């Protein structure tokens, strides 16, 4: 292929929707006794709209679809003890580490910044209503 | 093996020859007492912010 | 497999934590990955070197972890601002931004909570089944042009009607559905007909 | 190619796995980006052979079969833009011909069906009337367009020509 | 979680999140959009 | 000597990968913007000024 050396798959002349992407337009799929085929994916059923200069198409009926959309809003608030992480309960290590300065403290400050930004995120997304309404019985 | 913890009588069932127990992150969590064969847990004693 | 986004966030954080922990069991070029063990085996002069190696290694791993977390938190804040915008413009009101609130004309939406994230139900309206009518931009009645007020001129080959753009509902062409202008000369493709008058 | 070096490096842990995983995340997000930007149309529309568009001339942006079935301005753009150590450069999943097909589909849809092809099934409608609706959307009654159709055609054509010149001349 | 690896709890608990979303939903159902512009 | 060379090359590699992470975040921002602009500006007519 134009991607590499494919080993173990038949080469079809057809073209179907891409099931497993490979690269450079090649897609492989498990089909009919069956085996693995590698084709050049097709982009969809071509279609020629019956255009003219005086013909218009108007709908007559309608459908009420209901789609879904999922969004992430917040990570998990993690904190990391500087000392107990690197050399938990080893005085020699603490006294050696003191020579590197404020690096660990800096990292702690960063992780607290993140841990507060999370609650700000959730607060901003949900708490947009002033009162707490209630449906009628 | 060494380490600091709070040893408590467990209910895990080792194999007759096994000695340790480990977690998904490969940390010791249960030890068989080499004198009286009772399997103890290991809970790291409490720390936390103020 | 619809909740891949949230499941992916959880998995990413779990793997980051597990890598951070398993970095504790590496030697970084020292003798043994345990501190107390070297503290017993070696005297302070050499315990200093072994320690210093372990400290350099663990500190580098910790900084790498914190940088990964900073970047991923910036990305999550981007997605959170997007969710806030979508709830304020798509629930608390009806929007006219195409495909911003689901494929089709937008009617409303309902939110639903979910562990670390939100899930909208975009209620949309989709036109269904059409007909091939013949049209014309305007009509001549008395030498003057007649354009539709809010609609479009269709014709089933036999008569002419004015109908709203999105739902075939033909109406007789009164002098109220349309408004006059100019004459027959200038517009292209006009057709003679009779505009009734109430 | 140094076994001693590899065996020494093994003491540092999972750094390789970490870096490889990061770069693979990036390498997949790229194709996800291109997929999300272009692959928004369900079918692959096609313009009719005739070109009765109230007097407008789209020959400068519609494809021509005489090549890389790209268009003129796509050509001007593609011309105005000009290994031993694991440094592999993966190939992009969508090749330029398929990108060109996507954009030709969107363009033919916009020309022949207005916006309706983004809300559902494409419904054809004469271009002059489509521009009438587009006008009436910004608070200018239709008769202005219907009375000034040829002048608007000439202005649009001349503007397209100026775009060709600006791109072909400065880069 | 054993080496200073603390996991703090979120300030808003799932019950309060559910209450928030029930409020928005009841508002939209009984009052349209007006509840986002005022009363 | 090796250990020194390894430390150096590893640090350089991490620096490169961090540069790439940031630049890819920026390009993904611009790609989301392009997707929004195509969906609201081609597939329909917009009224958002400029
Ligand atoms: C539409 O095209 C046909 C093709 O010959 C032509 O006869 C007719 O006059 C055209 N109609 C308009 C309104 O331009």
């Amino acid at each position: 292929t134009r991607a590499g050396c494919l080993i173990g798959a038949e080469h079809v002349n057809n073209s179907y929707e891409c099931d497993i992407p490979i690269g450079a337009g090649i897609c492989a799929s498990y089909q009919t006794s069956q085996s693995i085929i590698a084709y050049t994916m097709s982009l969809g059923a071509e279609n020629s709209v019956a255009y003219s200069n005086n013909s218009i198409a108007i709908p007559t009926n309608f459908t009420i679809s209901v789609t879904t959309e999922i969004l992430p809003v917040s990570m998990t608030k993690t904190s990391v003890d500087c000392t107990m992480y690197i050399c938990g309960d080893s005085t020699e290590c603490s006294n050696l580490l003191l020579q590197y300065g404020s690096f660990c403290t800096q990292l702690n400050r960063a992780l607290t910044g993140i841990a507060v930004e999370q609650d700000k995120n959730t607060q901003e997304v949900f708490a947009q209503v002033k009162q707490i309404y209630k449906t009628p019985p | 093996l060494t380490g600091t913890g709070v040893l408590t009588e467990s209910n895990k069932k080792f194999l007759p020859f096994q000695q340790f127990g480990r977690d998904i992150a490969d940390t010791t969590d249960a030890v068989r007492d080499p004198q009286t064969l009772e399997i103890l847990d290991i809970t790291p004693c409490s720390f936390g912010g103020v | 497999s619809a909740l891949g986004k949230l499941q992916d966030v959880v998995n990413q954080n779990a793997q980051a934590l597990n890598t951070l922990v398993k970095q504790l069991s590496s030697n970084f070029g020292a003798i043994s990955s345990v501190l107390n063990d070297i503290l017993s085996r070696l005297d302070p002069p050499e315990a200093e070197v072994q320690i210093d190696r372990l400290i350099t290694g663990r500190l580098q791993s910790l900084q790498t972890y914190v940088t990964q977390q900073l970047i991923r938190a910036a990305e999550i804040r981007a997605s959170a601002n997007l969710a806030a915008t979508k709830m304020s413009e798509c629930v608390l009101g009806q929007s006219k931004r195409v495909d911003f609130c689901g494929k089709g004309y937008h009617l409303m939406s309902f939110p639903q909570s979910a562990p670390h994230g939100v899930v909208f139900l975009h209620v949309t309206y989709v036109p269904a089944q059409e007909k091939n009518f013949t049209t014309a931009p305007a009509i001549c009645h008395d030498g003057k042009a007649h354009f539709p007020r809010e609609g479009v001129f269709v014709s089933n080959g036999t008569h002419w009607f004015v109908t709203q753009r999105n739902f075939y509902e033909p109406q007789i062409i009164t002098t109220d559905n349309t408004f006059v202008s100019g004459n027959c000369d200038v517009v292209i493709g006009i057709v003679n007909n009779t505009v009734y008058d109430p | 190619d140094s076994t001693e070096c590899s065996n020494l490096l093994l003491q540092y842990g999972s750094f390789c796995t970490q870096l490889n995983r990061a770069l693979t995340g990036i390498a997949v997000e790229q194709d996800k980006n291109t997929q999300e930007v272009f692959a928004q149309v369900k079918q692959i529309y096609k313009t009719p052979p005739i070109k009765d568009f109230g007097g407008f001339n789209f020959s400068q942006i519609l494809p021509d079969p005489s090549k890389s079935k790209r268009s003129f301005i796509e050509d001007l753009l593609f011309n105005k833009v000009t290994k031993f150590n694991g440094l592999t450069v993966l190939p992009p999943l969508l090749t330029d011909e398929m990108i060109a097909q996507y954009t030709s589909a969107l363009l033919a849809g916009t020309i022949t069906s207005g916006w309706t092809f983004g809300a559902g099934a494409a419904l054809q409608i004469p271009f002059a009337m489509q521009m009438a609706y587009r006008f009436n959307g910004i608070g200018v009654t239709q008769n202005v367009l219907y009375e000034n159709q040829k002048l608007i055609a000439n202005q649009f054509n001349s503007a397209i020509g100026k775009i060709q010149d600006s791109l072909s001349s400065t880069a």
